[PDB]
């Protein structure tokens, strides 16, 4: 199957410009593939935004505003209000009744309370291996926007399988935290030297290493 | 708010300049037409006016050898050089059929098109998903317009849409659709699509929220004031219509064969109602010069024309006559062909229901200027017919009485005596002269074809009677003496350019045989 | 005016078949299209399927394609999907949304029900410890904790020397494994200097087993 | 070095078993033909003999409903069933275009298909590249085989193939590549192809290194010794042939419509020269069954015929008139429809040059069985036509002296009034009958088209002379009383499927306007 | 584009059966893309062997004998001599003029006994790093056949630009040997922990592995 | 009986224009079709060019389209290949092959004839030493050499300590660079036990720039 590509998260100062692209793994996104564009506050129903790349739906804001960038849709939020922080997603109809949404982009605009992650990474436990699971607990704490991309190593080598993660989640103190946990065989953690966990946080990559 | 509408109809492919008379462009100076001409004023008014939309009707799809070759890609790649906003479908789209429509034009074409009357079921409704739209929602300036597709019932019997298409009764299909428009706070409303003026006026009436309609399919001609060119206007432009809810809603129509661009300044309220509604077709006179980056664009494609001129259309079994000697005193088979030709085109591609049974044909030997020869290889080309018809006339569509049509068949032989070529070549029709009598009192047995009649057999022409038939312009506007036409026919419609029709009737025949079979006869 | 309902709300184990209803009002709903799209927890949104205007016309997703069955009732405003062969991957909340006969478009959506499928046991934690690296800490401190894995029913309580250490403690949330079971950590920041001297035990309850394990943690 | 050479040709689409005359299979026991019946007897060989070889020589396109709606594809997926070693083109193999053949058979089509004397040029040339080769070298047990290929330079005449395809003159482009084949130590050369037994027997004479000859296209019947049915052979099968060189070259040629399977011993030396040619055509009769796992696939495949039935084929705009008290009395227009079908039919796709210039045919009320209504969206489907002509006969050509044709005519009402059937619907003749006269001289105008006069009008029929026209094969055969014709006839080859050829003509010209003209009057 | 895939080098015993396939990345082979297999002595005139998939060329022998397996076209070379020691190429033919060869199959009979292969492998110099170049020599010495397969690691990574790998030598000893470079940057010299070169001749994977 | 020959592609330096002829001998020269192929020196097999018997068709791979241009004169039995726009992937021996036209066979082969294609300049090489660290040899000897990098004669000589030492060296083949400049290692087995206590210099002669470097190599 075909992937809509969009950013993953976006982050705006407040009567700031921002732009949305929207992206098509095969192919350029035109006019015909009739681009669309919806705003979902979390765990909200998605209101409508924009329909036929350009054309604002009822009572939409004009500060809202969508195009085409070359190969991708596109969406600028031009004057930005503290009311605009949510998730936006894009999503074309290539015909024969073929709808396909994008991955969301999760928009923040807060007022700079803005701190990078602090990364404490686990190895399975002295007494775990002896039930012979094995699981990489890998612990978010401490930033804002609260958007992070979390990946998983050996040696240099991706890994893609048995990784779980948490939705980011407002601590007590208004900044965000996650966990991301990846389950294993003793085999393959003792096979490998060491295990990484790489957090990217605004561009802002922190790892942590863990081997027995 | 001020919206100018620019907006053409049934331009049948003629994207080159005519002639007034809607045939091949000759005097280079007084020529009228074109989509170059077209570009240069739409390009003027939108660098001056804020608010414009240019609409398109349909009927873009049959008319010269531009579309016989390009078969709807030229109609696409020139429509999205024009930069047009929107396009209703036509009785002559579907004449490639589904897919001769789907895969030139509503792929490759780089701007919505409508028509909500129109539903697909089985796997084409897949297959066309969202190429056919029902209405569009076309933002100009800081407001927006709906602008709701239609097209005729009567395509079916005009074209060849397959059977997986349906065409639902037009005020049925767009109320429902209008209705959503204003249930998402759209106030204004244009109407657009290829019914006839007769059904647009039956739209304004019956459709609540419509606020303009425009059409066509009817080459009805709408003019205020005095018509700057032959074109007999049949009410003012535009042509208010009072609505049961009781609105003035302007119905408009250009005449035809890109002529006539058209030109509707209407003013809005705050909530979508038209309160002014004032302009008149913007003629395509030689004084606007033809834009050169276009007319450009045309001769790069005008070459992959002149390629198709020489080669094998199809392919003769018998020596096609033509020569003077022949069809310019008795019945030759080369008439007999092109006569043909002319009734069997008519019949898949009719342009209204008026014309779908037209089994009559005249056409006079001096229209005829050469025969073609099968010993080479039976082969004809395009070139072989511009041998036979060099006018560049079209083959237009008269209603007549059969007094008038007796007339012109005794003004057939009158002066009989040399070359003189009035002389009828007919088709549908068996006529019998007695050269012995008096010279308008010669014509002995002249049986037509009454296809309004339950199986069509050849009964006497009656001279009250009015009969619809199919002939050359040269002939509708009295070449050869024949006054009595032009003067006496009840209705003219212009039709499809004169050689095309041959070339496409050879096309879709492979082989022709055509004889001397007993149309006309002496005693 | 104008609002789409959903029912449906309810759990249930793989394979059983599921029906779901959209309650529609306040337009013209013989006009308008109708699609399903569902949205996994946290994840983004997913395409289901589609009812057009007239019935001729239904499409589904290739994930869906003829697993799931979609029905319109203009009869009765309201809007079906037979949802037979059922999986984790079908856990995610599912929405009915109108479209305008435009872009094939989607102007209104609902309030949104609730899939969850999975063989759903009510289930005690597996606890673990966790070996205190000092690789996070810097200022004379090091951060240890212990592992909650493998639980059903939400939630459990967490304390630290039953609950007379709440100073420096950072509990998280639980992850939904691919397998309809919860996992979390809780971590806790203490100085090198207490490692001979202090004794820390985490305690975890969790009322809906009443499993109540106490596990200490040492280097 | 025995070699068994399994071989048919013209096979015209008669996939399911056919009656002696290759109409519609009517007494299960009796029936003949089949590819069903050919398998079963084709497997018997191979499981008998060691080296054995499966060919055609083409026109296996045109016949059946089968191949007006698989167009190509069920000639692919049963000739890989049947697993044919080679096969030529016909033609008949371009009555769809290039890609009619291009897509549906050359794609499709898993053994090697060769013509040398068809050379592609321009862009055909890249696409077509290889999917038909010119030669084809065929090991079979221990030694190898060389197979040649070559097509009527006429095919141009009887088919659509583009003008991208050009047809050279066998000889000449054969004998440059048999020469090659010998350049790479193949001694063992067959021709193989469809120019008509004329040119077999001038490859046979004027090719140095061919050794056996195999064709078609003249449906020619070799027998020695008895024929095992009505076939009338022309030559002992194999037919010797005296080459320039001075060898002895073995020509053959089953009958046509896949009624007879071709099969020749040939013993070669060590060095590829026929020492021994002895072999005559099986005729697949009934005491062959049909094999059982073709039958099914063969009713797999039926489905799709059924829903082809009731889909619409094209529109007529007036009273097809198909009523007893009609067709059977006087000049019905569902006659002249049919008879110009039946023409027109065979001008496209002509199975000889002999058949080229045929503008006459004749048709018994007694085949027309029912009209067709319209008014119902004017809509016509095969279905429609089945109750037209149940019969499932053919449409026949055969040559007749005047003598015997106004014989005939003169049986048209030799008793009239009553006329269970024998009333003859004409196309390209005019008759008048005086009823007053003699039973038997009654006809007092007969006006036919001359064949080739030049240009073709309607002559009055002298007795003397010899007249080429096409007619059902309830006719030829002297059905409602005609034994006139089964006897004076002098050449009679069966036709295409009688309702497979008006549904052709109706799909192929999409609108109908058969009108009663005149072609039969009184007095 | 499509790459038609044939094995990149076979063993046989003398006398013994061997057969090389030829498959299309992109689709299955049939007949209808007319196989057609060739013998090349390394640098002599490539001798065409059987077309048609089937059909013998006058004068090859008996003992190759081309066919069909499934997926890909097929050359079993029943009955090896010392004179089918050869590097073998199959062909097939897309239509519109378009036709394209396979990688080469190198075919080894019997000569010596099947010696492993000998890898020593170099750092960039001391001198080479102030040059601003820097590159990896990989040798390898005495195996049998002259076959080898040169993978290089940047730690569990694997790299395919910048490398260079000699052809295969026959040596002073009738073993064969080849060299392999990697040119690389002083930064990607330091940036990642180990370098290795992974030799594998006839499943009998060598690595060896350097760091600064 | 029947031939094909090739004719001289010798050396030229990018972009150059150069014709290739393939004068063909005993046979109807007027029948076949007839190919260009390349080879690579070292790599596969590439199919370049046809020209079939009838004349209209001449086909091109996407990797040389329009690039290259074929012609055929039958008038004087000999292939042509029109090579403009030369670079160094062009580099390869070329073939010409003729075809049957049946079972589209590649009957019989040129001897060919070879096209290289570079920046031809006569360079020097750099030469830089192999650290002799133990863990290449067992226990008792280690393995240490001399890298020549980027060098323009085929040919360099190679000795050490002035060739006053043949025993345990083993020199490598040349890699030809992507840049088309050689370079090449020279490998020399000895004892532990002479890193400390004997001295090991390799000695580089390359007569056709004239350079002779003579590099010591220690351990580290
Ligand atoms: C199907 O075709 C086969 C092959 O022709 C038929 O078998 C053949 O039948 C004919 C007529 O019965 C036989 O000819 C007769 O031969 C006898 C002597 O055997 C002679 O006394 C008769 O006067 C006549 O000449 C022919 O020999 C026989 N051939 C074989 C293969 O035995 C078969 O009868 C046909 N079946 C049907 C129902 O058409
Ligand atoms: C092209 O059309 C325009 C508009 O009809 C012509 O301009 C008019 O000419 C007439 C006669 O001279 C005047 O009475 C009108 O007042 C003019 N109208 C305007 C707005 O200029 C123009 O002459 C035509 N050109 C040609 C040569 O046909």
């Amino acid at each position: 199957q075909t992937v809509v590509t969009q950013e993953p998260s976006f982050s705006v100062s407040p009567g700031g410009t921002v732009t949305l692209t929207c992206g098509l793994s095969s192919g350029s996104v035109s006019t015909s593939y009739y681009p669309n564009w919806y705003q979902q506050t979390p765990g909200q129903a998605p209101r409508t935004l924009i329909y036929s790349t350009n054309t604002r739906s009822s009572g939409v804001p004009d500060r809202f505003s969508g195009s085409i960038l070359g190969n991708k849709a596109a969406l600028t939020i031009t004057g930005a209000q503290a009311d605009d922080e949510s998730d936006y997603y894009c999503v074309l109809f290539m015909g024969s009744g073929i709808w396909v949404f994008g991955g969301g982009t999760k928009l923040t605009v807060l007022g700079q309370p803005k701190a990078a992650p602090s990364v404490t990474l686990f190895p399975p436990s002295s007494e775990e291996l002896q039930a012979n699971k094995a699981t990489l607990v890998c612990l978010i704490s401490d930033f804002y926007p609260g958007a992070v991309t979390v990946a998983w190593k050996a040696d240099s080598s991706p890994v893609k399988a048995g990784v779980e993660t948490t939705t980011p989640s407002k601590q007590s103190n208004n900044k965000y935290a996650a966990s991301s946990y990846l389950s294993l065989t003793p085999e393959q953690w003792k096979s490998h030297r060491s295990y990484s966990c790489q957090v990217t946080h605004e561009g802002s990559t922190v790892e942590k290493t863990v081997a027995p | 708010w001020e919206l100018t509408i620019l907006h053409t109809n049934d331009v049948h492919s003629r994207l080159e300049q005519t002639s007034e008379d809607s045939s091949k462009c000759v005097n280079a100076s007084r020529c009228m037409g074109g989509v170059a001409r077209l570009f240069t004023k739409v390009q003027q008014i939108r660098r001056a006016e804020p608010n414009v939309l240019l609409l398109d009707a349909g009927d873009q799809y049959q008319g010269t050898i531009w579309f016989t070759v390009y078969k709807g890609a030229e109609v696409a790649h020139f429509m999205n050089a024009l930069r047009y906003d929107a396009m209703a479908l036509g009785n002559h789209e579907f004449d490639n059929g589904v897919e001769g429509l789907i895969e030139p034009l509503l792929k490759e074409a780089k701007f919505p098109i409508l028509s909500a009357n129109i539903k697909a079921k089985g796997p084409l409704a897949s297959q066309i998903s969202g190429l056919y739209l029902p209405y569009k929602v076309l933002p100009v300036g800081d407001e927006v317009v709906g602008i709701v597709g239609y097209t005729s019932k009567e395509t079916p019997f005009l074209s060849n849409p397959g059977t997986n298409l349906v065409f639902e009764d037009e005020i049925t299909a767009l109320q429902p659709e209008v209705d959503k428009l204003k249930t998402l706070n759209v106030n204004k409303i244009i109407a657009l699509g290829h019914s006839g003026f007769e059904m647009d006026k039956l739209i304004a009436q019956k459709v609540r929220g419509v606020d303009v309609v425009v059409g066509g399919h009817s080459n009805t001609f709408l003019y205020t004031g005095n018509p700057p060119s032959k074109e007999v206007p049949a009410g003012k432009y535009p042509f208010i219509v009072t609505s049961d809810d009781g609105r003035k809603v302007p119905v408009v129509q250009a005449y035809a064969f890109g002529k006539y661009l058209g030109y509707l300044k209407i003013e809005f309220d705050e909530r979508g109602n038209v309160i002014s509604s004032h302009g008149n077709p913007i003629l395509l006179n030689s004084s606007i010069p033809e834009d050169p980056s276009i007319k450009a664009d045309i001769n790069k494609w005008r070459i992959k024309l002149d390629n198709y001129s020489t080669q094998e259309l199809g392919k003769t079994i018998v020596y096609l006559d033509g020569s003077s000697q022949s069809c310019r005193f008795r019945e030759c088979n080369m008439g007999n062909l092109i006569c043909d030709a002319m009734i069997n085109n008519n019949l898949r591609h009719a342009d209204e229901m008026f014309w779908n049974h037209v089994s009559m044909c005249i056409l006079n030997g001096g229209g005829i200027r050469s025969p073609i020869d099968e010993r080479n290889n039976g082969t004809i080309t395009w070139e072989n017919l511009a041998a036979v018809l060099p006018f560049g006339g079209t083959f237009d569509l008269v209603q007549l009485k059969g007094s008038t049509l007796k007339k012109a068949f005794e003004h057939s032989v009158h002066r009989y005596g040399q070359s003189t070529g009035e002389f009828l070549q007919v088709g549908g029709i068996h006529v019998v002269y007695d050269l012995s009598r008096k010279p308008g009192d010669r014509v002995v047995k002249l049986d037509v074809l009454c296809t309004k009649c339950r199986v069509p057999s050849y009964d006497p022409l009656k001279m009250d009677e009015v009969y619809k038939v199919i002939l050359p312009n040269f002939l509708a506007n009295g070449g050869d003496g024949f006054q009595m036409i032009k003067d006496e026919l009840l209705r003219h419609d212009s039709g499809d350019q004169d050689i095309n029709v041959v070339s496409t009737y050879i096309s879709k025949m492979k082989v022709i045989y055509p004889a001397v079979e007993g149309r006309i006869k002496f005693s | 005016q104008v609002q789409l309902v959903e029912s449906g709300g309810g759990v249930v184990q793989p394979g059983r078949s599921l029906r779901l209803s959209c309650a529609a009002s306040g337009f013209t709903f013989s006009s308008y299209g109708m699609h399903w799209v569902r949205q996994a927890p946290g994840k983004g949104l997913e395409w289901v399927a589609v009812f057009w205007y007239d019935g001729s016309n239904k499409y589904y997703a290739d994930s869906v394609k003829g697993r799931f069955t979609i029905s319109r009732d203009n009869s009765k405003n309201t809007l079906y999907l037979q949802m037979n062969s059922l999986s984790a991957e079908d856990t995610a909340v599912y929405y009915c949304a109108r479209a305008p006969n435009w872009d094939d478009a989607f102007d209104i959506w609902g309030q949104g029900t609730m899939v969850t499928v999975s063989s759903a046991s009510t289930k005690g934690p597996s606890v673990f410890p966790l070996a205190p690296s000092s690789k996070s800490t810097s200022g004379g401190t090091a951060a240890l904790g212990c592992l909650v894995k493998d639980y059903f029913p939400e939630p459990v309580t967490v304390s630290w020397n039953s609950g007379a250490l709440t100073s420096g403690v950072h509990t998280f949330p639980a992850v939904l494994q691919s397998s309809g079971l919860y996992s979390l950590s809780s971590v806790v920041t203490v100085p090198s200097s207490s490692l001979g001297t202090q004794t820390y035990i985490c305690n975890v309850n969790h009322k809906p087993s009443n499993t109540k394990v106490d596990k200490k943690v040492e280097p």
